[PDB]
């Protein structure tokens, strides 16, 4: 039950969050 | 088996038509190169820290999780004791052919023989208990190499996925190729926690499952020799040692 | 019946929490994006044990609302002192004391041997070790619903990335996103929900109920060492009114 | 006495945090589907625990505000060694000072066993294993308020993908998306609030009201063995001032 | 260690979806 | 010091100059709301989780991070013993003037005490050793507070982040008020995640350390006053107690 | 040596090959602000959370890490024992052997300087077991400030990340190839989770294998100077140390 991994899985949701979010400008 | 390589079916076509029927043809992570990041990454991310007499047995103990154990489970284990310490009270303790047939299993031998030789009553059980807490520790760090290539593989695939990201956004991301060059990344995390969560995080509880049973065994035959260096009456060992099979087959147990 | 109110609670809080705000129940009907939670987390758990699974995992789930109609604590005093003065009256040859104890076999094996058996340093040793073995056992299915409830979530998480890479790859097509994005929803609603309110909580049931097990076994342990000596049978009603909690310790004033 | 100012503290936070970034904070009080967080989380611990969830959470739910005031480690040294110079002035069997004694039958059974029970050992092995069932018995009490806020923001999320694939089945334009899809984040917020900043918490200072119970009943057992073998008090205040802080032990000089 | 980066990833992933089918053109 | 504010500075220094070189240069960094959550939710979870008697050594220990721990370093011990057992044994135990010289250290002097008032060899041993071992306990406790902020930190800069969410969705969506109160309504997990992880578990971490090394400190002061209470040899005390200082420090006992 | 490189140059050429099959550069995770994010935040926070005592041993440590172990094994001190023992059961104890190489420590050497000065049956076993257990506190010090700067440099990846994520949104939306500046985050958190997870929790593993090898070994030379303080029949050592040796270790050393 160590669960040490989400850590880079949130950073990439994230970031591609953050991607789909300026690229939704229209 | 009939346990590992079901469940390995099991969640390959799981995977297979859940992907196929959600829209996405298998292919989609047959083509890529970076998935060289995980097995490579893996591997590496053991071997700086695992001792080289611990690995090179990865393939050694990859397939013992395979072979089921078809050598002494307990409830054939209750005829096969009371046997020899049946038969040690009205021959002796001296009767050496309780080792020479017995000899197929080399963990019986070590304190049976021992205690046909040397009067050790205590003395057999503190080696034995200590011989099974240190089998114990070395299943341990057997099923750390599964448990920590389990933490590991999903942040080596999304070590892979953004590289991809990267490599999608650098080049030219202004067109419908951005999907496929994000979903074609995106899939190096999906190698990650498929393969990397669903394999090695179970097999590595299967080691520790597989020790619990191979130890519940091996405190049996702690009390096997510890019944065998006095030699009770066999129906007083046949509630001795009878609490550690499940009490649905100790009603089962009186053909 | 504990478990029983709240599983239904469970599923009508899911249900109506549903149908106060969602308007058709068919998109967690039947997508088979359910195929990667609901095989998935099975495929997991047959992975992970060796043979406990045709052997032990319905048996288990059935002992998850089999409500205990074993003897509580607060009826083990009227039992044991009673017991302890007929020890004190004639001694241990009350075999008229285990002919009526039509109960579960952890009081045989102490009770029954009390007049061919020395049993201070023996007998609760091996009541020791069998409620040691019975913690092992539990914890076998214990772990079995603990490993649902980790895979199960992680699962969700597997379903719903399959559902974002068929989402922004088959694209442009924008009536055929249902059994993409839909699916990663029901994927992950199915992950947080099979497991977090089922499998997880399943799992701390088990380990409740053995706890409450382990309890009563151990003063059951106290009691029928008690028996052994008849240690004044009022002297017996301290070493073990601890055990029930501090709200029924008052209550036993009679 | 410290859990009130945390409570209030903890919603003006909130609340301030809601109308500093624009929530409107009467729409998230009703959307009307807080019973996936409430029912839900209920429904959570109802098949996590057997029946200890109305007869037992709120009857320590409110010794979670309830104040120590129960013989506080500060004032505990003048309880003793004067008791421990009475048993050095006529013998072992003056009970006569156990009278007041308000605290607990801790201090009963350890004084009345000290005097006329002729034990000396048996009197650790007693307390020790009384305290240990205490501090089980706590364990029991915490794990409520822990697994609660384990499943409290899964609980949450859930509500929060009902309210999302309810809100994507619609004609969604502009602004009924939006609108509705924040309504759905409502869910997980009570979630993460009720549950992070409640339920954990509460589990913490149920862990740590257990910690300075168990280290004012193990301090109180040199006060029954002490009292047991008739010490005197340049023994007493050597063995057991270390139990308090060093900013309080220089105050015991007067 | 802590454990709350199960809800977080779940609202990640909602959110995530959410920009997703909003890009639509 | 020496190790807490040069780490604290080059911490804030690295997030400014790592954040003015990418980003944004402080303004959406003290829109007074995020900060407002995390920091008053952090403070107000920590006194619902903490008692009143405990939450009364913040600034104790948030001070005794900083203040050094100059008081008897081990290699300055051996000077101070090493000469008591050649005052007890030219003028024996009976040294009364013994315990006047102990003058910057907490238990020392009535360790002393007990130790000249009557030969206690065991009694001093397990007296010592229960003064140690609550000083570890209240440690614990204290290092705890640090940890759970530690944890309810990042869980608040979350709240945080779901709330500026709500904020943000439900606003104007055409294309910039989504975007600019998106972008500032998401510093609530940076600020949480950052004084979680980068100060308040590093300083859980730093009480857990200096517990340990003041218990190794006391560990050796026991050692030292139980071999100077018989009147060991002045000669084998440092090879009784060098040992926890490592061989850098045993190889600079050549003076 | 011959351990850690190969898997450190394994794993950063698994980057590489990936890096370089669908990524662009290799050159532009050369940026000075992600650099400074994760390594220095990262090395920040471990200073923030050690003391200066257990931080100028970085070095110290990571040069043992490297440093290959030419150094005793298990069956190699079956000849470096039980010959100079022979010589002291048939000529005499204080045939001082081992004080004229002295190639394995400055550990047995006190055995041997106490077999001459501080002799005992069992007594001589604490001083040298307490030395062991304070080297296995030493180690676990050194051990630990790798796994809290795992612990700090993926959450130190989300700083840096988010603070990205805020750059990303800054004075985003020129339309045109400035989407870099996102990738410039994701730089970021792959020097975090590469630098977090690759190197950082492998090497904290491998100091804990060696500090586990490293107390066997110790405990071992225990054995073997409590043995040489019994003239202990060296065909007794033979069948001792069988508990200490695995299971494929029982018949390679059997000659």
């Amino acid at each position: 039950v160590d669960e040490s991994w989400l850590v880079p899985y949130a950073d990439i949701l994230t970031l591609l969050l953050a991607l789909f979010i300026v690229l939704y400008a229209s | 088996d009939k346990t590992s390589l079901i469940g390995i079916i099991l969640a390959f076509v799981a995977l297979s038509v859940g992907m196929v029927l959600k829209g996405v043809s298998f292919s989609a992570l047959a083509n890529p190169a970076a998935i060289l990041i995980i097995i490579a990454g893996t591997i590496s991310a053991v071997v700086i820290a695992f001792p080289t007499k611990e690995i090179k047995k990865v393939p050694t103990l990859f397939r013992v999780l395979f072979k089921e154990n078809k050598q002494l489970t307990i409830e054939e284990l209750i005829p096969m004791f009371s046997e020899w310490a049946q038969l040690a009270r009205r021959e002796g303790l001296l009767a050496l052919e309780a080792s020479i047939e017995d000899v197929d299993d080399a963990f019986l031998k070590n304190g049976l023989s021992m205690a046909v030789d040397g009067q050790s009553a205590e003395f057999i059980r503190d080696i034995m208990t200590e011989e099974v807490e240190a089998m114990e520790d070395r299943h341990q760090a057997g099923a750390a190499i599964f448990t920590q290539a389990g933490t590991y593989a999903p942040t080596l695939g999304v070590l892979g996925a953004v590289i991809g990201l990267i490599a999608a956004l650098s080049h030219m991301d202004n067109t419908d190729e951005l999907g496929h060059a994000i979903s074609a990344a995106f899939v190096a995390t999906l190698l990650g926690i498929f393969t990397g969560y669903v394999l090695w995080h179970p097999f590595a509880n299967k080691l520790k499952r597989k020790s619990k049973q191979e130890v519940k065994l091996r405190e049996v035959m702690i009390e096997g020799v510890l019944s065998v260096l006095e030699g009770q009456a066999p129906k007083v060992i046949e509630q001795k040692l009878l609490m550690y099979l499940p009490a649905k087959d100790r009603l089962k147990f009186a053909e």
